[PDB]
């Protein structure tokens, strides 16, 4: 999930807005 | 600000910023 | 800190600190 | 939504928490 994309790894624009509604 | 490691309130942040007026979703 | 106006970056965290492992949706 | 009553109007615990997954 996004704590394994974003945090324990390099975030991305890409995978943030995978989040966004 | 994107493109680092970024944890806590600085992802809840970061998603604020990037989503704008869509919101998201934090799901740990 | 929940208990007033609460906008924007300020309401994200708020939910951050209320919902803590659960995460939260933010639906501006 | 969240906007109306946590923002235009003072929020409140009880409301937040139904906003937590």
């Amino acid at each position: 999930g996004i704590v394994e994309q974003c945090c324990t790894s390099i975030c991305s624009l890409y995978q943030l807005e995978n989040y966004c509604n | 600000f994107v493109n680092q490691h970024l944890c806590g309130s600085h992802l809840v942040e970061a998603l604020y910023l990037v989503c704008g007026e869509r919101g998201f979703f934090y799901t740990p």
